[PDB]
RNA sequence: UUGGAAUACAGAGAAGAUUAGCAUGGCCCCUGCGCAAGGAUGA
RNA sequence: AAGGUAAGUAU
RNA sequence: AGCUUUGCGCAGUGGCAGUAUCGUAGCCAAUGAGGUCUAUCCGAGGCGCGAUUUGCUAAUUGAAAACUUCCCAAUA
């Protein structure tokens, strides 16, 4: 029910952010009382219990943060940022924009393995990295 | 079962396959224009080697085994999993990366002159790391330096003065125009010309041209499916670059090379020296025979595509081997029987005791003048309720650790072994010391000599002990002035007692027999002498060549005995 | 804990049922409406 | 850092070092202003009024309508709410942390019963009944 | 209980006889025995004989 | 043709383009290890077992 | 796909803020989350279909929890059941969706299959006084009038009693042989069967003993596979038991076919596969004498049908005695004692009664018997 | 041995890898060292 | 329209 | 004085060392662990959890497998 710590204010994100170590910081862009953000912030709590130990999730409103939608053209529901070891990841799964996740996770198992791709490519030290799992199509068939 | 079983209407093996699809798989391929036709389209054409037939194609890959020894994440097991795509996807590059199919804007690779339309994934990794580390730049390099060493080499009748390169830029290697030229020779007083053809031409007219300078320049391309023209490519290439306002050629007459690496097929187009085009031909022709960066590229190729070139064959023949036995740097052989030989007691009433006698195998190397004798325990050797398979397993540890204990060069290069059945976990065991080889050997040494001499026969009974033992050569080599006949004479011997141990003896002078020194398990020869002593040896096989056989004895010859006693016959 | 204390949770909740008048407040007027 | 103030003075963008993520142009936006903006909103404002009146009215009534065949979440458990104030202090308080009708079964154990000795019975009638032992 | 973190694999420091003896108990020893490499000719088997 | 004039595996002469093309050769460990090697297989053309004949001979 | 997700996010954020309004947040904060603990335990309490009893919680609590559970529970299924109309219709989807919607199912599936034994049990078999007892009456008279020996139990000697044996072995090995890995429980299994095929006299000797003495089995567990019109049932037993059952249905069945104890006409026949089966139906209708002539003076009926009360509408009181009077009758006592046993899931079990395991190995050779009981009861004695 | 030359850089892993052997440790048989201690014999 | 930005490194 | 019984630690050899083993800051304990054979009963921990030292050196791949000066015009 969208317990996850939540940035009150905008620059407050920016040192969490800015406050890490060894680990990847998830914020979630976007407003909980949205439906697909709420199901996205679902997944993102069921996540955060087996992956806490690397993975941290710091969600943020939109309208409590303007500061920040024109900064990485956060105009979508469901963004995901991938802020991680101070450096934004080009995390590629099919998709044109290939720095943002800005739907709800089918499965929680792909969004495991999805943040300890990014986990992995961020310690390589590489700035960018594919997915396993292209979502270039969605299966729908 | 969880899992659908969709021939629910008949089981297999117990209706029978009723069904014969035999003839779709011939009718499916030969319909899609044959197996050279559909291989046209599936870089084949880019491994030198004539791999149409033999050719081994991995399914697997170390990787495989890597990953699920590792007991991988799920990523991990996703990635490992994705191998075979980018595999045979790389193996379709030409057929999957043409112009009419995915149409689009063009795009090339970091720093190669490889084309690809539409961004493929799988493809722009498997390009990159064939590629990688400059490797267009490197073959252009390796290339150019061939061509400028065959013309230096051969600078007297081309009239060369001057045979240099320009100060090319490092990116104009892959780049599309030449705008620099690659080679520039600059003649003593005058060049003759003809007009500008290709190389399949035979007609020259030299007064075309007069000209103190000449070019040549290397097209390094990638072929498609559908643009593997090399001579239509190197037609219009040449036209372009040649008659155009940004390239910048020092001289108007010269000649440009075209290499499509796909293809792997070398072209030429415009004018030639006089006497030089064929000069040129067999020069292109030698270098991308054994290129080296074109090796590696193959080389490269090969192991991204797991396709394993052809497996030789192994000379499993030993007729010429015997004779060139003091030729091979290292041989041994070793008798694989011996080690799981097994003492049968005997009794009227009681069950015979089939107790082991000893581990070793009664291995020899007449190459080596000496034997390695690796004794173990008799129980070490057979132990209770173990089969002839377990024992084969278990010798093959031992004789890859005898190997192992001796220094690579001390190691035998070739082990002839002609237990072919045990030479497999042999060759198994080889795998584990790539730098030695292991064949197939003919002629059979006759091991049954050790069990018939009391003096070896004894020594099995003193080779119970676990640790490995020392066993001297034969005196009889030391005494023959030969060594590679030394093995011969021995050889003669051993092959009458393992006819005939009790005639052996008999047939062996006891001059020869009363002979042994502390340095050797068996006695010493009377030189020529011997061979009168062995010729009775060799009778012996006579008799029973001519008693057995239809031959008769005197029929039975020298040769062929030779051959016989070195156990050539399978 | 990975999770955020008591207090933040109780204000996201409020926050939440402020914005989202669907299942909140005296009247449903809309999604993003900031009064119900 | 939840629960930390945020040090004024400093823009957040800026301070923290990013890169413009450019994904696309025309996705992102990138006083005599303000009054002209003013103006073209009360524009705006009256060309909506044309029809906002009835659609108002038409959007309520269906709402309404609604809300009779199916209520919010929260109306389901109103009365359970309103119920919900009368536990004690000291009920909630110590949550654990930690996470008449007779044998129905006798008729059908008679019926079986039944069953058994009638199919005993019959099976007198059966003359080549055979057993093991 | 949360997942172990995946950190970069770490090679053996040095190669023991007891984790050879361990590599020799557990391994791909018998994997390696079976060749995966298929002929570029066609095999005797049908199309889809699995 | 390399400085001992024979003829090289195409590997080698990979190993040498790259070195040549980098400006730059391979590491002080690897020149040893590569020194050794050459060593080694020099001594394996050039060619103990009558020594061990003769301590044998000795009872 | 967001309006389950929109729904359940509703339910669990308006129940977590009536929370918050009856707990005074204001003195008590921690113990509010560990609220949701009991939550989400509630709500897989109630998919496990598992009592849930929780004294510490307060009544009033206890009240708003199971409200919430209900109305949970009536989302759920209602949704399950929508989308798997939806892909059974023909509707687009994708792997998670039906995965989850599989999952869903199965859980509703083995409720109902819950509280359906439950009524057996109650309500008692459904098997009229004295009509069961009139199908054995002619099933019996029916077999005097064939006159044939019954089965007796698993004699010392045998002909192929090994090669029975040899021949369960591998059928179980084909179930996993193929594969590339097998899990610990298939390795088991894998080890087991290697055991008994190294030793057939000793797995012999303990197969006749499970046969004669063991009358109580492990659980069985229970997955469903998803057809995309149906869930069919796939049922894993212990290996022991396997391996036993194997034997057992392999043996039934040498020794029916070896008295004609099946009369040709039951259509699954080894003899024909299904289409040369329906070819020679075509042809035994058109060798009839007035097969066709008849729509001159009378009319021809062809009537296909399917009895959709066959695996969860059984009493077990009469297939006891059917096969008691078909076989010895230790070996049908625990043949219907392995048919009534337990049924685990992922975290739901229950107990079979009335329904049959279509898992056991020797299912088929009670499913065929039974179904000869109808063909003998509606067909006729004579006919 | 003088003096200096020394967008760009590099580029799909280089944020130095992969495989393998011996000893030791641990375990345990035998033996030895240190050492608690009783038992009987002999002059 | 697109589903086709390699990353890295200091200027 | 010799000799012997036995165990710990250490020294040496041998042996096993992925149904091989310890660790536990957990837990039941000689006041009795834990039994389905023996229940006036056997007598040892039960069964969880955490996992399978350090050092030598080779070999392979790669352009480079990391130990604190290049190059240029001519010459000493």
């Amino acid at each position: 029910s969208y317990m996850l710590p939540h940035l009150h204010n905008g620059w407050q994100v920016d040192q969490a952010i800015l406050s890490e170590e060894d680990r990847v910081v998830v914020i979630r862009f976007g407003h909980d009382w949205d439906p697909t953000c709420m199901k996205m912030d679902e997944v993102l709590y069921s996540i955060a219990e087996k992956v806490k130990n690397f993975a941290v999730i710091y969600l943020v409103d939109i309208t409590e943060v303007p500061d920040f939608n024109k900064m990485y053209e956060l105009y979508d529901p469901c963004t995901v940022m991938f802020f991680f070891r101070n450096k934004h990841i080009m995390i590629d799964l099919g998709t044109g924009n290939n720095n943002k996740i800005n739907w709800a996770m089918e499965d929680k198992q792909e969004m495991v393995d999805i943040i300890e791709t990014v986990y992995r490519g961020a310690r390589k030290g590489r700035g960018l990295v594919v997915s396993p799992k292209d979502y270039s199509t969605k299966y729908r068939y | 079962v969880l899992k659908q079983n969709p021939f629910w209407w008949t089981h297999q093996r117990h209706d029978g396959k009723l069904w014969n699809l035999n003839n779709y798989r011939t009718d499916m391929i030969q319909a899609l224009g044959g197996v050279e036709g559909i291989l046209e389209h599936t870089l084949f054409k880019g491994t030198y080697f004539p791999t149409w037939e033999g050719l081994f194609w991995e399914k697997a890959s170390g990787f495989e085994e890597s990953m699920k020894w590792k007991k991988l994440t799920n990523a991990q097991r996703s990635g490992l999993n994705q191998i075979p795509n980018r595999r045979f996807t790389l193996w379709w590059s030409p057929t999957i990366n043409r112009a009419n199919v995915y149409v689009g804007f063009q795009v090339q690779l970091d720093l190669t002159g490889i084309f690809m339309h539409g961004k493929i994934p799988t493809l722009k990794i498997s390009l990159i790391q064939i590629f990688r580390a400059h490797l267009w730049q490197k073959i252009h390099e390796s290339i150019v330096m061939d061509l400028c060493q065959v013309f230096d080499q051969e600078l007297d009748a081309l009239e060369i003065e001057t045979v240099q390169k320009e100060t090319i830029h490092p990116r104009k290697s892959y780049k599309m125009n030449s705008s620099c030229a690659d080679i520039l020779l600059f003649a003593s007083y005058k060049w003759n010309v003809s007009r500008p053809s290709l190389l399949a031409d035979s007609k020259d007219v030299m007064d075309s041209t007069t000209t103190q300078k000449y070019w040549i320049d290397i097209q390094l391309r990638w072929g498609d499916y559908d643009s593997h023209d090399i001579e239509r490519y190197a037609r219009a290439k040449f036209l372009d670059y040649t008659t155009d306002n940004m390239s910048i050629y020092p001289s108007p007459t010269g000649v440009l090379i075209a290499i499509d690496l796909a293809y792997n097929l070398h072209s030429a187009y415009g004018n030639w020296f006089p006497g030089s085009k064929p000069l040129i031909q067999q020069a292109m022709a030698k270098i991308m025979k054994a290129n080296p960066a074109l090796y590696v590229l193959r080389e490269r190729i090969r192991k991204g595509l797991q396709l394993y070139s052809s497996e030789p064959t192994e000379p499993y023949l030993s007729s010429q081997n015997y004779g060139e036995l003091f030729s091979n740097q290292i041989i041994w052989f070793v008798d694989d029987t011996n080690v799981y030989r097994v003492t049968i007691h005997k009794t009227f009433e009681g069950n015979l005791t089939t107790k082991p006698i000893n581990g070793a195998i009664f291995i020899f190397n007449p190459r080596t003048g000496q034997l390695f004798l690796k004794i173990i325990h008799t129980s070490v050797w057979a132990g209770q309720k173990r089969l002839g398979q377990l024992a084969k397993w278990k010798t093959a540890e031992e004789v890859a650790a005898l190997i192992r204990s001796l220094p690579v060069e001390e190691q035998p290069k070739q082990i002839i072994v002609t237990r072919k059945g045990m030479l497999d976990p042999l060759e198994v065991h080889l795998l584990d010391f790539p730098n030695i080889v292991i064949k197939g050997s003919e002629l059979q040494l006759p091991f049954q000599a050790c069990l018939k001499v009391e003096k070896f026969g004894d020594l099995i009974l003193k080779a119970t002990e676990p640790q490995m033992v020392l066993f001297n050569l034969y005196d009889d080599w030391l005494k023959t002035i030969s060594s590679y006949t030394a093995f011969s004479r021995l050889i003669l011997i051993l092959r009458a007692l393992h006819v005939n141990n009790d005639r052996a003896k008999v047939i062996l002078k006891p001059d020869k027999t009363t002979i042994t020194e502390p340095h050797h398990i068996w006695p010493t020869l009377t030189d020529e002498e011997w061979i009168k002593v062995e010729v009775q040896l060799k009778d012996l096989i006579l008799a029973d060549y001519g008693k057995k056989n239809n031959v008769n004895v005197a029929s039975l010859t020298q040769s062929e005995i030779r051959d016989i006693i070195l156990g050539m016959e399978i | 804990e990975v999770y955020a204390p008591g207090l933040d949770i109780e204000s996201s909740l409020k926050q939440l049922a402020e914005r989202r008048t669907d299942i909140f407040g005296v009247e449903e007027t809309a999604i993003g409406k900031k009064i119900g | 850092f939840l629960g930390m103030p945020a040090p004024l003075g400093y823009v957040p963008g800026l301070g923290r070092g990013a890169t413009g993520f450019t994904t696309r142009s025309d996705i992102g936006p990138a006083k005599d202003d303000e009054e002209a903006d003013a103006i073209y909103a009360a524009l705006d404002k009256r060309m909506d009024e044309r029809r906002k009146e009835r659609r108002e009215q038409r959007e309520k009534e269906e709402i309404e309508k609604y809300r009779m065949e199916r209520p919010k979440i929260q109306q389901q458990f109103s009365d359970l709410k309103r119920k919900l104030a009368e536990v004690t202090e000291e009920e909630w308080l110590s949550i654990p942390e930690v996470g008449g009708e007779l044998d129905m079964r006798k008729i059908g154990q008679a019926r079986n019963t039944l069953m058994d000795m009638r199919l005993s019975q019959v099976s007198d009638s059966v003359s080549g009944q055979t057993v093991v032992d | 209980k949360p997942l172990p973190a995946p950190l970069d694999g770490q090679r053996k420091k040095r190669g023991g006889r007891r984790y050879r003896k361990m590599k020799e108990r557990l391994g791909l020893t018998e994997i390696r025995k079976q060749a995966n490499r298929m002929s570029f000719g066609e095999i005797e088997e049908d199309a889809y004989q699995e | 043709v390399d400085e001992t004039g024979r003829k090289l595996t195409p590997k080698e002469a990979f190993r040498q383009l790259s070195h040549r093309f980098h400006g730059k050769g391979s590491g002080k460990m690897k020149t040893e290890r590569r020194m050794k090697k050459l060593d080694e297989e020099a001594l394996l053309k050039k060619m103990l077992g009558t020594v061990a004949l003769l301590q044998e001979k000795q009872k | 796909q967001r309006v389950e997700s929109h729904f359940d996010l509703e339910l669990r954020a308006a129940v977590m803020h009536d929370i918050l309004d009856m707990m005074p947040e204001g003195i008590k904060q921690n113990k509010a989350r560990t609220i949701l603990q009991h939550l989400s335990e509630a709500w897989r309490c109630w998919k496990a279909n598992i009592p849930w009893k929780v004294p510490g919680l307060p009544t009033p609590i206890e009240n708003m929890i199971l409200r919430y559970v209900k109305a949970k529970a009536d989302w759920w299924t209602n949704t399950a059941h929508y989308n798997r109309e939806r892909i059974r219709r023909g509707a687009t989807v994708d792997k998670t969706v039906c995965k989850k919607n599989l999952g869903r199912l199965t859980r509703l599936y083995l409720k109902a299959e819950q509280e359906r034994q439950h009524n057996y049990l109650k309500d008692g078999p459904y098997i009229t006084a004295e009509e069961a007892v009139a199908v054995y009456t002619t099933t019996v008279h029916w077999l005097e009038s064939r006159r044939f020996s019954p089965i007796p139990f698993p004699p010392l000697s045998y002909k192929h009693d090994t090669k029975l044996l040899i021949l369960a072995l591998e059928r179980l090995k084909e179930a996993y042989s193929v594969k590339s890995r097998l899990n610990q429980s298939q390795r088991e299994e894998l080890g087991l069967i290697e055991q008994a095929y190294d030793n057939p006299h000793e797995a012999l000797s303990r197969i006749k003993r499970h046969l004669l003495t063991q009358r109580a089995f492990k659980e069985v567990g229970i997955e469903f596979m998803d057809l995309y019109s149906h869930l069919v049932p796939v049922y894993d037993v212990e290996p022991l038991e396997k391996i036993t059952d194997a034997y057992l249905d392999q043996y039934l069945w040498y020794e029916a076919d070896k008295r004609r104890l099946f009369p040709p006409w039951i259509k699954p026949a080894d003899t024909e596969p299904p289409p040369l089966l329906v070819y020679k139906w075509c042809q035994g209708i058109n060798n009839l004498q007035d097969v066709w002539e008849t729509s001159e003076g009378e009319c021809n009926v062809m009537l296909e049908s399917r009895f959709e009360k066959m695996y969860e509408k059984i009493d077990l009181t009469l297939l006891n005695r059917l096969l008691r009077l078909i076989v010895d009758h230790n070996i049908a006592d625990y043949m219907t004692a392995k048919n009534n046993v337990v049924i685990n899931y992922k975290d739901m079990n229950h107990t079979n009664s009335y329904g049959i395991i279509r898992g056991l190995q020797f299912a088929s050779f009670i499913v065929q018997y039974y179904g000869l009981v109808m063909d003998l009861l509606v067909l006729g004695l004579h006919r």
